[PDB]
C-alpha cells in the first residue's frame, strides 16, 4: 500500500506522507521561538562547510529548513513568488498566516495527485506584520501549525520539551531581542549528544528588527 | 485483497474499497459537530492541543464560504482545506455569474460532484476527510455532511470523526427533546466536551436574525457561556 | 420596435408592436417578439443569444433550482439591449432592462425600440405605481398607439403578455381597435 | 519519485581549492590507444570563470546556457553557490568576489574534495595533507602526489586547463 | 546616421557617426553605432546585437572553433525576415574565411561584399569611397579614408554627425583608433587638405 | 521633465513633480524620480502606466537579485543592464556611483551611459543650456583667436545644484507643462541626498 | 454608452470628502436618474467611479469579492487585517491595467489608511494614476478642481481645512457643476471619511440656492 | 540503464562495421540468402556507419540528414563532424519506448577543413573520438588487432594504407572520404585486388 | 488483470461490469415503475436508517426535464453523477434540436456513455442502473431503463432491487390477467404503491415512499402528504 501517495492503507494511513514525515528526522534539529515582538530562528548545521539552514524571504519574513533541502528551495521559490505576487497586485506584505497557508495548500497537492511525491522536507516560518510576531511549523503532510515555539530535525523533542518548560519565561521577553536568541540557543542545545561559532546559525525578525542572520564570528557573542 | 490497491476497482462484492479505506482515516479524526437551529446552523469541532506551545486560538479550524456557508471537516485537515478551497472557487464563480449568494444545496450539490470525481480514476485519491457544512440562504437553514464517498444528505444535526457514536446520540436527544440558536451554541459546546470523553473548544453559527443570515464564530462572553454551560 | 413592459398590483404586463422592418420594407407585420426565455420570465429584444440564454437557463433551473427575473437578466449580460420582465411569488412582477451600454437597471417600467423615444413625456406623466390590470393595459395601449403613430418602423398590433401567479395570459389589440384611441 | 521505510528518497577527480587558485584534476583512463585523448573532455568550462570535473554533457549544456543566462542579464558573474543551485558525481570550482575560490559536489562547500572508487582513501589523505597555507603550487603537486597514491581559475586567468609535463617532472 | 565598412589588405575599417535625432532635434552627439559582439566580430547599427552576442557566447563554449561571419550575419538576417527600416554590417575575420563583411537590411537581404556605407550619408561616403578606394591602402591611408568618408557625409548630410568612430578588424582582432569630433576633424581636414573651399573661414 | 548629471563623485537626477493632462494640471507635486536604494535613483517618464509597469517590474527584479546573490549592492551596471532586458513608451534615466566611485548616468534597450541626459517634453529647452555650461560646448579662451577650447573642468555638487535650478527655472518660464516644484536627488558616498525647490505655478 | 459624469472630491484636516451626482445618461437623453457610483468598501474606503455604467457594475463586482476573500482564514479581518484604501486602490488599477479591452472609466479611491493618513488617488482606463489634496473626473476636473483648489491650493493647506469648509466647497462645486455641466443631475451622494468618525455616507443631497432670477433681465 | 544495456547487446549482434582515419582521409569497412539479392551520406562531406538494428538506423540517419540541412538552412555553414556527431547522440539519448539498438561511426571533415574526423555514437548518448575504431559483432576481437597495428605515431599515410589496414582489420566494402566532399566506395574489383594482395 | 480493468477474459466476460452491476444492490431499495393509460408512476422504497436525517433531501428520484423525470438503484453519488450528466443531455438536446429530448433518445445517450465506459479501460463504469419515465410526446407513457452494461430497453412495467424478481412476478401476473387502465394518476399510483406491498409483504407509512409521477407536460415528485392520501386510499 506505501508504494505511491494516492493510496490509503487498509486502516486510513498514508505511508508515503509518514515516510515523508520519517525524512524530516534525518536532518538536524532547529529551533524556533518568538515573544510578542521578537521572533527568531536557532539552527544547527552539519558538515567541509555547513549547509545554510536559514532562507530569507523578506525583510519581514524568513524560513529554516530540515530534511531535503531541494524541497526547501522549491517551498520557498514559491513563497517568495507569492509575497512578490502580493505586493505587486495589492502593495500588500503578505501575511504569515497567510503565506503558511499557502504552503499547505501547495505541498497538500503532492499528496492526492499520482506522479509527484510529498515534499520531504519541515520548514519553520517567522515572520513580523501588522498582527505581531509569528511562527509557524510545515510538515510534509500540508499541515501548518502557529506556535510560541518549536523544534524539528533528528532529536528535536529534547529542545522542544525545553521549549514547553521554558514558555512561561521567553513569552515575556518583549524588547531584548538578545534574551530570546539566548533562550533559543539554550534550548537547541538539550538536542545535542557541540555547538561551535562555525556550526550555529541564528535568525531573527521583530518591531524594529528587519529579518537577519547571524552566521560565523556573528553568533559566537550567543553561544 | 487485490482489488482494494486502486481507486477505480469495483470488487466481487460491487464495492470501492479505497473509499472505504477514506473513511477509515475520517473515524480517526477529532470529533466535529453541526446542529441546524429554527433559524440557522451551529457548527462546533474539538481542537486537540498537540502541546502547550500551540497559541491558544489562531489555529481555526472552522471554515467559512463565500460569506454564508460555514465548513467543518474531520480527518486529513490538509485535505478538508483543499475540498473548502474548490468551494470557495465554486461560490465565487456562482457569484461572479448569477450577482446572488449559490444556494446551499446548490453548493452541497457542487461539492458532492467534486468529492465523486475523486472516486472515479485510478490516478487521483478519495477525499480522507467528511465534511458538515451548512449556512443560510432564501430558503432558511441548510445542513449537509459529506462522506469520502461523494454522498452526502441533508441533516438536523450531525457528527463525525473519533467521538462521533457520543454526539450523535446527543443529537438524538437534541431532536427527540425540542432549538434557537443561542441556545444551540450551549448545546453544541455541552456535546463536544461530551463526545470528548486537553482540548479547545471552537463554535461558529450562522442564523438570520442573529447574524443577519452570515456566518460568525463565537467569541468573547458568549464563547465564554457556552463553555461553562457545558462544564456546568 | 417598441416594447414596453410594466409592472402593476399583481404582477408585469409586457407588451409590444408587431412589425418588423428591412429599410423602408415591411419584412414581416405580425411578429411575434415577446420571447419565452424561462416558465415566468419573458424577454424583448429592442435570437440566437436567446436561445443560448434559454439553455442557460435551463441548465440552471435543473443544477440550481428556479431562477429569478435577474439570475435571467444576469446571464443576458454574461452573454452580451434587452427588457427581461418576469413573475415569482417571492419577488412579484419585475422588470430588467440591458440598454446598449451592457448595464443592467432594475426598473418600474421600461420602454425600449426606437419607438419608446416618443413616448418618454407620455409614460413618465400618465405612469402609476401599482395600477390595476385593466389600468395598466389601457396605458400600454395608449403607449405604444402613440409610439406606432409616430414611429414608422413601429406599428401592426399589440401584442401582450400578461404574467401574474395565476398564470401567462397574452392579449392582442388590432389596429381598428387602438388607432382611434 | 517514493520513499523509503527509512525516509530516504529510494576515475578519480580531485580538488583543491587554494586562496590563489582552485584546482581540478582528472584520470583520462582512456580504454585503448585509439581512442583519441584530445577528446576526454572530463574537466569543461561551465563560464569563464567557472568549471567542474565530471547526463553529463546535458546537464553542462544548461549549466553554460544557465550562466550565460545571468551574464546577459546581470553583466556580472554568476555566483557559484547559485550556479549549483540553477542548474555523475561532481567538483563544481569557481571564482567570485563573494565567496572567492569555492569548490562543491544536495551540495556542500569543501575545501578539498575526490570522488570515485578511490574517494575513501583520497578523502583520509586530503584530510590528513591540507592546509590553508597552500599556494597554487604546492595545491598541484597535492592534487598529483593524490592521484598517483589539471585546471586551475584565477583572478588572472579565469578558467583554463592545463607544461602538464613540466609539473610530473617536478613531482 | 553614416555607417561605412570596407576591406583592404589590412583587414577592415569601420568607421561610423555618433548623432542620434528626433526629428529636427539631436538627442545625442556620442551614440555608439558599432557593437563589439567579440574580439573578432563588428556589428554596425543604423537587442538585436544582445540576441547574437549571447548566440557567439553559446558557440564559442559549444563548438572548437569562433562563430564565422557567414554565420553571424546569417543568424541577424534571419531573424531579421522573421521580423520583416535597418542596416548593418556584420564585420569580423575568420581563419578560414579572412577579413569578411556581410551586409544586412530590414529587408531580410545579405550581401557579402568589399565595401559598403549604410543611413542617410551613404551617398556621401560612397562619392569618396569609390574614388578614394585602393585595395592596397596602408593602414594609416585606410583609417584617414574612413574618416573623410564620414566627414563627407556629417557636412552634407543633416542626420549625420557629432564624431567619427573608427574601427579596424585585424587578424588578431578590432582595434578601435578611436573618437574624432567632427567639429574639429572638419577644420583639420580643410586646412591639411584645402577642401571645402565653399566653407568660410 | 527629468535630467541627469554626472560629477565629481556626485551624481544628480532632477525633474519636475508637475502631472498634466491635456491643458489641465492633475497634481502639482507627484514625485518622478525616485530613490531605488543601493545608491541608485531612477525615473520612468513618458507615457505614466507603462513607466509604473517598468518601475515595478524592475524592483521585482532587483529583489530577485538581492535574493540570489544574499543582498549585494547592485552595481549601476548591472542595474542598466537589468533595465534594458526588461525593456514600454518610456524613456528612462538612472543615476549612481559607479564601481570606481564616479558619477555615472545611464538614459534607456540601446542604453547609453553619458555625462549629462535630459529627458521628457522639456528636454530641447534645458539640455543645450546644459551643454554650453557643463561640457563648455562652443566655448574658447580668450584671446586664442578660437585655437584653444575651454578646459573641460569638472563642476561641484553646488556648482551642478544651481545649474539644474537655472534650468528648470528657464523651462518653466517658456514651457507650459513645465513647473510647480523641482525635485533633485543628490547621489553620493554617503547615501542619497533629496532637495526640493519651489517653481512658478502657472 | 450609459455614462455617468461627476466625482469630485478633496482631502481636509482630518480626512476625506467625495461626491457624485445619481444620474445615467444615454447619450444626449437623461435616462436614468437612479444610479449610485460612490461604493463604499469599509470604513475607510468609498471607490467613486466614472464613465461607463457597465464597467462601474462590473467594478462594484470586484469590490465585493475583494471584501469576500480578505475575510477568508483571516480572524482579523475586521480590525487589524482589514482592507486600507491603498491595496483597493492598487488592485482597482491592476484591474485597470490589466483589461487595459480596457475598463471606460474613471476611479477616485477615497479613505484614510489605518495610520490615519487621507487617501485620495485616481485611476483611468489607460492606467494613469495620480494623488492630489482635490481630486475630480471628467468634466469637474476643469470647474470643480478650481473651486476646491482655492481651499486647498497646496498640501500645508490640508491641516488648516475644517470639516464644514470642505464640505460647502463640495456643495458649492456641485452647484457650480449642475448650472453649467449639462451631463448632470441635481441629485447627488456624498461621503465624508473622517479619520475620528469614519464613513459617514450621505444619500439623495439636493443642489439647492440656485439662481435664476438675472435671466428676466436678458 | 537496464533498457540501454539491453540495446548494446542488440548493437553487439548487429554486423561489424570498422573506420580508420589517415593522414589525407578516412576509410570505412563494413561487413555486408541464396535467393537474396550501410554507409550512409548524411551530406556531402559527412557519411555515417551503423552496426545493430537496421530500421533504427533508418529513423537515426533521417534525423541526421534534416538536420545537415536545417542547419546549412539556419546557418551558412555546413555541419561539423563534431555537432553532427553531437546531434545524432543527442537523438539517441532522448529516446532511451525503447531505445535504438544502434552504434554509430560518424566520419568526414569539416566545412573548408583538411584534418579527418571520426566518431563514434552508443545508444545510451555518449559519443567519443578515435582514430580507427570497429562496432558490431566480434568487434572486440578486430579492436584488438587494431590497437596493435594501427601507430599513433606513425598512422596511415595514403590511401592505400588506410585501404589496407581496414581489409586487413575485416579479414567487403569500402568507403573513402577525403577533403572537398569527395566521397567514393571502391569498386568491387579494387576491393579484390586489396584482398588478394 | 481482466478482472481489474474493462477488458475480456478468457470466456468473453467484462468481470468490471458484472461487479458493477453488484453494486447497484448496495444500496438494498426496491423500486417499480407502471404506466398509466396517459401517464407514468414510479414507486421507490425511502428508507431512512438515521433518525437525525432530514428525510426530504433523501431522494433517488430525479426531475431530469419538464417531462423526464429518471430513478437511480444503486449508490447515491454515482446516481447524482447520472442525474446531472442527464439534465445536461436534456438541455443540450434542447439547444440542438428545438424540442425537448425524448426518454428513449435520453435513454440511449446514457447507455452509449455507459459502454464508453465499459470499453475504455481508464475509466470505470457508474454502478447505478437509471429508469427513465416521461410521457411522450409522441409515444405517450414509456419507462426506459439503462444498466452498467450500455444495455437499455423500454418496458411495460419494471421493477428493480434487491427484490426484482418478486416485483416482477406480481406485475406478471397482473399483466397477464389483465398499460393499466386508469382515468387519473392517483389511481394508477394507488395500484403501484399496492403491488409493491403485495410483493414485498411490507406495509408502508408516509415515510416510507417516494412517488415520482410522469403526466403530459410534466414529471413532478409527491410530497410525503401526497403519498400519505395514496396510504389512506389504499386503506380505505
Amino acid at each position: 500500500y506505501d508504494g505511491d501517495t494516492v493510496t490509503f492503507s487498509p486502516t486510513g494511513r498514508l505511508f508515503q506522507v509518514e515516510y515523508a514525515l520519517e525524512a524530516i528526522k534525518q536532518g538536524s534539529v532547529t529551533v524556533g521561538l518568538r515573544s510578542n515582538t521578537h521572533a527568531v530562528l536557532v539552527a544547527l548545521k552539519r558538515n567541509s562547510s555547513y549547509q545554510k539552514k536559514i532562507i530569507k524571504c523578506d525583510e519581514h519574513m524568513g524560513l529554516s529548513l530540515a530534511g531535503l533541502a531541494p524541497d526547501a528551495r522549491v517551498l520557498s521559490n514559491y513563497l517568495r513568488q507569492q509575497c512578490n505576487y502580493s505586493s505587486l497586485v495589492f502593495n500588500r506584505k503578505l501575511a504569515v498566516e497567510r503565506a503558511g497557508h499557502l504552503l499547505c495548500d501547495k505541498a497538500q497537492k503532492n499528496t492526492q495527485s499520482y506522479g509527484g511525491r510529498p515534499y520531504g522536507v519541515g520548514l519553520l516560518i517567522i515572520g513580523y506584520d501588522k498582527s505581531g510576531a509569528h511562527l509557524l511549523e510545515f510538515q510534509p503532510s500540508g499541515n501548518v501549525t502557529e506556535l510560541y515555539g518549536t523544534a524539528i530535525g533528528a532529536r528535536s523533542q529534547g529542545a522542544k520539551t525545553y521549549l514547553e518548560r521554558t514558555l512561561d519565561t521567553f513569552i515575556k521577553i518583549d524588547g531584548n531581542p538578545d534574551e530570546l536568541i539566548k533562550a533559543g540557543v539554550e534550548a537547541i542545545s538539550q538536542s545535542l549528544r557541540s555547538l561551535t561559532v562555525d556550526n550555529l546559525s541564528i535568525a531573527i525578525v521583530g518591531k524594529d528588527t528587519p529579518f537577519t542572520i547571524y552566521d560565523g564570528e556573528a553568533v559566537a557573542k550567543y553561544i | 485483497t487485490g482489488y482494494d490497491l486502486s481507486n477505480s476497482v469495483f470488487s466481487p462484492d460491487g464495492r470501492n474499497f479505497q473509499v472505504e479505506y477514506a473513511v477509515k482515516a475520517v473515524e480517526n479524526g477529532t470529533t466535529s459537530i453541526g446542529i441546524k437551529c429554527n433559524d440557522g446552523v451551529v457548527f462546533a469541532v474539538e481542537k486537540l492541543i498537540t502541546s502547550k506551545l500551540l497559541v491558544p486560538q489562531k489555529n481555526v479550524k472552522i471554515q467559512v464560504v463565500d460569506r454564508h456557508i460555514g465548513c467543518v471537516y474531520s480527518g486529513l485537515i490538509p485535505d478538508g482545506r483543499h475540498l473548502v478551497n474548490r468551494g470557495r472557487e465554486e461560490a465565487a464563480s456562482f457569484k461572479k455569474l448569477y450577482k446572488t449568494p449559490i444556494p446551499i444545496p446548490a453548493f452541497a450539490d457542487r461539492l458532492g460532484q467534486y468529492v465523486q470525481a475523486h472516486t472515479l480514476y485510478n490516478s487521483v485519491r478519495p477525499f480522507g476527510v467528511s465534511t458538515i457544512f451548512g449556512g443560510v440562504d432564501k430558503n432558511g437553514a441548510h445542513l449537509y455532511m459529506l462522506e469520502p464517498s461523494g454522498s452526502y444528505w441533508g441533516y438536523k444535526g450531525a457528527a463525525t470523526g473519533k467521538g462521533r457514536q457520543s454526539a450523535k446520540a446527543e443529537l438524538e436527544k437534541l431532536v427527540d427533546h425540542h432549538l434557537s440558536a443561542r441556545e444551540a451554541v450551549k448545546q453544541a459546546a455541552k456535546i463536544i466536551y461530551l463526545a470528548h470523553e486537553d482540548f479547545e473548544l471552537e463554535i461558529s453559527w450562522c442564523s438570520l436574525s442573529e447574524t443577519n443570515g452570515l456566518h460568525k464564530f463565537v467569541k468573547g462572553d458568549l464563547l465564554q457561556e457556552a463553555i461553562d454551560f457545558a462544564q456546568k | 420596435t417598441s416594447i414596453m413592459a410594466v409592472t402593476f398590483k399583481d404582477g408585469v404586463i409586457l407588451g409590444a408592436d408587431s412589425r418588423t422592418t428591412t429599410g423602408a420594407y415591411i419584412a414581416n407585420r405580425v411578429t411575434d417578439k415577446l420571447t419565452r426565455v424561462h416558465d415566468k420570465i419573458w424577454c424583448c429584444r429592442s435570437q440566437a443569444i436567446a436561445d443560448i440564454v434559454q439553455y442557460h437557463l435551463e441548465l440552471y433551473t435543473s443544477q440550481y433550482g428556479t431562477p429569478s427575473t435577474e439570475t435571467a437578466a444576469s446571464v443576458f449580460k454574461e452573454l452580451c439591449g434587452i427588457i427581461v420582465a418576469g413573475y415569482d411569488d417571492k419577488n412579484k412582477g419585475e422588470v430588467y432592462t440591458i440598454p446598449l451600454g451592457g448595464s443592467v437597471h432594475k426598473l418600474p417600467y421600461a420602454i425600449a425600440g426606437s419607438g419608446s423615444t416618443f413616448i418618454y413625456g407620455y409614460c413618465d406623466k400618465n405612469f402609476r405605481e401599482n395600477m390595476s390590470k385593466e389600468e395598466t393595459v389601457d396605458f400600454i395601449k395608449h403607449s405604444l398607439s402613440q409610439a406606432i403613430k409616430w414611429d414608422g418602423s413601429s406599428g401592426g398590433v399589440i401584442r401582450m403578455v400578461v404574467l401574474t401567479a395565476a398564470g401567462v395570459e397574452r392579449l392582442i389589440f388590432y389596429p381598428d381597435e387602438y388607432e382611434q384611441l | 519519485s517514493t520513499f523509503s521505510p527509512e525516509g530516504r528518497l529510494f576515475s578519480t577527480a580531485i580538488g583543491i581549492a587554494t586562496k590563489e587558485g582552485v584546482v581540478l584534476g582528472v584520470e583520462k583512463r582512456a580504454t585503448s590507444p585509439l581512442l583519441e585523448s584530445d577528446s576526454i573532455e572530463k574537466i569543461v568550462e561551465i563560464d569563464r570563470h567557472i568549471g567542474c570535473a565530471m547526463d553529463a554533457r546535458s546537464m553542462i549544456e544548461h549549466a553554460r546556457t544557465a550562466a550565460v543566462t545571468h551574464n546577459l542579464y546581470y553583466d556580472e558573474d554568476i555566483n557559484v553557490e547559485s550556479l549549483t543551485q540553477s542548474v555523475v558525481a561532481l567538483l563544481i570550482a569557481g571564482h567570485d568576489a563573494d565567496d572567492g575560490y569555492q569548490l562543491f559536489h544536495t551540495f556542500y562547500r569543501y575545501n578539498a574534495k575526490a570522488i570515485g572508487s578511490g574517494s575513501e582513501g583520497a578523502q583520509a589523505e586530503l584530510l590528513n595533507e591540507w592546509h590553508s597555507s597552500l599556494t597554487l603550487k604546492e595545491a598541484e603537486l597535492l592534487v598529483l602526489k593524490i592521484l598517483k597514491q589539471l585546471s586551475c581559475i584565477t583572478k588572472q586567468d579565469g578558467f583554463k586547463i592545463y607544461k602538464t609535463a613540466e609539473l610530473i617532472k617536478e613531482l | 546616421t553614416t555607417t561605412l565598412a570596407f576591406r583592404f589588405q589590412g583587414g577592415i575599417i569601420v568607421a561610423v557617426d555618433s548623432r542620434a535625432t528626433a526629428g529636427n532635434w539631436v538627442a545625442s552627439q556620442t551614440v555608439k553605432k558599432v557593437i563589439e559582439i567579440n574580439p573578432f566580430l563588428l556589428g554596425t547599427m543604423a537587442f538585436w546585437e544582445t540576441w547574437l552576442g549571447s548566440q557567439c557566447r553559446l558557440h564559442e563554449l559549444r563548438e572548437k572553433e569562433r562563430i564565422s561571419v557567414a554565420a553571424a550575419s546569417k543568424i541577424l538576417s534571419n531573424l531579421v525576415y522573421q521580423y520583416k527600416s535597418m542596416g548593418t554590417m556584420i564585420c569580423g575575420y575568420t581563419r578560414k574565411e579572412g577579413p569578411t563583411i556581410y551586409y544586412v537590411d530590414s529587408d531580410g537581404t545579405r550581401l557579402k561584399g568589399d565595401i559598403f556605407c549604410v543611413g542617410s550619408g551613404q551617398t556621401f561616403a560612397y562619392g569618396v569611397l569609390d574614388s578614394n578606394y585602393k585595395w592596397d591602402l596602408s593602414v594609416e591611408d585606410a583609417l584617414y579614408l574612413g574618416k573623410r568618408s564620414i566627414l563627407a557625409a556629417a557636412h552634407r548630410d543633416a542626420y549625420s554627425g557629432g564624431s567619427v568612430n573608427l574601427y579596424h578588424v585585424t587578424e588578431d582582432g578590432w582595434i578601435y583608433h578611436g573618437n574624432h569630433d567632427v567639429g574639429e576633424l572638419f577644420w583639420k581636414v580643410k586646412e591639411e587638405e584645402g577642401s571645402f573651399n565653399n566653407v568660410i573661414g | 521633465t527629468i535630467l541627469g548629471i554626472a560629477g565629481e563623485d556626485f551624481a544628480v537626477l532632477a525633474g519636475d513633480t508637475r502631472n498634466i493632462t491635456d491643458y489641465s494640471i492633475n497634481s502639482r507635486y507627484e514625485p518622478k524620480v525616485f530613490d531605488c536604494g543601493d545608491n541608485i535613483v531612477m525615473s520612468a517618464n513618458g507615457f505614466a502606466a507603462d513607466g509604473d509597469a517598468l518601475v515595478k517590474r524592475f524592483k521585482n527584479s532587483v529583489k530577485w537579485y538581492h535574493f540570489d546573490h544574499n543582498d549585494k549592492k547592485l552595481s549601476i551596471n548591472s542595474a542598466a543592464r537589468n533595465i534594458q532586458h526588461l525593456l514600454y513608451y518610456v524613456h528612462t534615466i538612472i543615476a549612481g556611483l559607479d564601481e570606481d566611485g564616479k558619477g555615472a548616468v545611464y538614459s534607456f534597450g540601446s542604453y547609453e551611459r553619458e555625462q549629462c541626459r535630459a529627458g521628457g517634453a522639456a528636454a530641447s529647452l534645458i539640455m543645450p543650456f546644459l551643454d554650453n555650461q557643463v561640457n563648455f560646448k562652443n566655448q574658447y579662451e580668450p584671446g586664442t583667436n578660437g585655437k584653444v577650447k575651454k578646459p573641460l573642468k569638472y563642476l561641484s555638487v553646488e556648482e551642478v545644484i544651481k545649474l539644474v535650478r537655472d534650468s528648470f527655472t528657464s523651462a518653466t518660464e517658456r514651457h507650459i507643462q513645465v513647473g510647480d516644484g523641482l525635485e533633485i536627488l543628490i547621489v553620493t558616498k554617503d547615501g542619497v541626498r533629496k532637495e526640493f525647490y519651489e517653481l512658478k505655478r502657472d | 454608452i450609459v455614462t455617468g459624469t461627476s466625482v469630485i472630491s478633496m482631502k481636509y484636516d482630518n480626512g476625506v470628502i467625495i461626491a457624485a451626482d445619481n444620474l445615467g445618461s444615454y447619450g444626449s437623453l437623461l435616462r436614468f436618474n437612479g444610479v449610485e457610483r460612490l461604493i463604499p468598501v469599509g470604513d475607510n474606503t468609498v471607490v467613486g467611479i466614472s464613465g461607463d455604467i457597465s464597467d462601474m457594475q462590473h467594478i462594484e463586482r470586484l469590490l465585493k469579492d475583494l471584501v469576500t476573500e480578505n475575510a477568508y482564514d483571516n480572524p482579523l479581518a475586521d480590525a487589524e487585517e482589514a482592507l486600507e484604501p491603498s491595496y483597493i486602490f492598487e488592485y482597482l488599477a491592476t484591474v485597470m491595467y490589466q483589461r487595459r479591452n480596457p475598463l471606460w472609466n474613471a476611479i477616485i479611491v477615497a479613505g484614510v489608511q489605518s495610520n490615519g493618513d487621507q487617501f485620495l488617488r485616481y485611476v483611468n482606463l489607460l492606467g494613469v494614476t495620480y494623488s492630489s489634496p482635490t481630486l475630480a473626473t471628467g468634466f469637474g476636473a476643469h470647474m470643480a478642481n478650481p473651486l476646491l483648489r482655492k481651499v486647498v491650493d497646496r498640501e500645508s493647506d490640508i491641516p488648516k481645512t475644517t470639516v464644514q469648509v470642505a464640505e460647502e466647497a463640495i456643495v458649492n462645486a456641485m452647484r457650480v457643476l449642475y448650472y453649467r455641466d449639462a451631463r448632470s443631475s441635481r441629485n447627488f451622494s456624498l461621503a465624508i471619511i473622517d479619520k475620528n468618525t469614519g464613513l459617514t455616507f450621505k444619500k439623495n443631497l439636493q443642489v439647492e440656492n440656485m439662481k435664476w432670477d438675472f435671466a428676466k433681465d436678458i | 540503464i537496464f533498457q540501454v544495456e539491453y540495446a548494446l547487446e542488440a548493437v553487439k549482434r548487429g554486423t561489424c562495421a570498422v573506420g580508420v582515419k589517415g593522414k589525407n582521409c578516412v576509410v570505412l569497412g563494413c561487413e555486408r540468402l541464396k535467393l537474396q539479392d550501410k554507409v550512409s551520406k548524411i551530406d556531402s562531406h559527412v557519411v555515417l556507419s551503423f552496426s545493430g538494428l537496421n530500421a533504427d538506423s533508418r529513423i537515426l540517419i533521417e534525423k541526421a540528414r534534416v538536420e545537415a540541412q536545417s542547419h546549412r538552412l539556419t546557418l551558412e555553414d555546413p555541419v561539423t563532424v563534431e555537432y553532427l556527431t553531437r546531434y545524432v547522440a543527442g537523438v539517441q539519448q532522448r529516446y532511451t519506448v525503447r531505445p535504438f539498438g544502434v552504434s554509430t561511426l560518424i566520419a568526414g571533415f569539416d566545412p573548408r577543413d583538411d584534418e579527418p574526423k571520426l566518431y563514434q555514437t552508443e545508444p545510451s548518448g555518449i559519443y567519443s573520438s578515435w582514430s580507427a575504431q570497429t562496432i558490431g559483432r566480434n568487434s572486440k576481437t578486430v579492436r584488438e588487432f587494431l590497437e596493435k597495428n594501427y601507430d599513433r605515431k606513425e598512422p596511415p599515410a595514403t590511401v592505400e594504407e588506410c585501404v589496407k589496414l581496414t581489409v586487413r582489420s575485416l579479414l567487403i566494402e569500402i568507403t573513402v572520404v577525403k577533403p572537398d566532399s569527395d566521397i567514393v566506395a571502391l569498386s568491387s574489383e579494387e576491393i579484390n585486388q586489396y584482398v588478394t594482395q | 488483470y481482466d478482472r481489474h480493468i474493462t477488458i475480456f477474459s478468457p470466456e468473453g466476460r467484462l468481470y468490471q461490469v458484472e461487479y458493477a452491476f453488484k453494486a447497484t444492490n448496495q444500496t438494498n431499495i426496491n423500486s417499480l415503475a407502471v404506466r398509466g393509460k396517459d401517464c407514468t408512476v414510479v414507486i421507490s422504497q425511502k428508507k431512512v436508517p438515521d433518525k437525525l436525517l432530514d428525510p426530504t433531501t433523501v431522494s433517488y428520484i430525479f426531475c431530469i426535464s419538464r417531462t423526464i423525470g429518471m430513478v437511480v438503484n444503486g449508490p447515491i453519488p454515482d446516481a447524482r453523477n447520472a442525474a446531472l450528466r442527464a439534465k445536461a443531455e436534456a438541455a443540450e438536446f434542447r439547444y440542438k434540436y428545438g424540442y425537448d429530448m425524448p426518454c428513449d433518445v435520453l435513454a440511449k445517450r446514457m447507455a452509449n456513455l455507459s459502454q464508453i465506459y465499459t470499453q475504455r479501460a481508464y475509466m470505470r463504469p457508474l454502478g447505478v442502473i437509471l429508469t427513465f419515465v416521461s410521457v411522450d410526446e409522441e409515444l405517450g407513457p414509456s419507462i426506459y431503463k439503462t444498466d452498467p452494461a450500455g444495455y437499455y430497453v423500454g418496458y411495460k412495467a419494471t421493477a428493480t432491487g434487491p427484490k426484482q424478481q418478486e416485483i416482477t412476478t406480481n406485475l406478471e401476473n397482473h399483466f397477464k390477467k389483465s398499460h393499466i387502465n386508469e382515468e387519473s394518476w392517483e389511481k394508477v399510483v394507488e395500484f403501484a404503491i399496492t403491488h409493491m406491498i403485495d410483493a414485498l409483504g411490507t406495509e408502508f407509512s408516509k415515510n416510507d415512499l417516494e412517488v415520482g409521477v410522469a403526466t403530459k407536460d410534466k414529471f413532478f415528485t409527491l410530497s410525503a402528504e401526497n403519498i400519505e392520501e395514496r396510504l389512506v386510499a389504499i386503506a380505505e
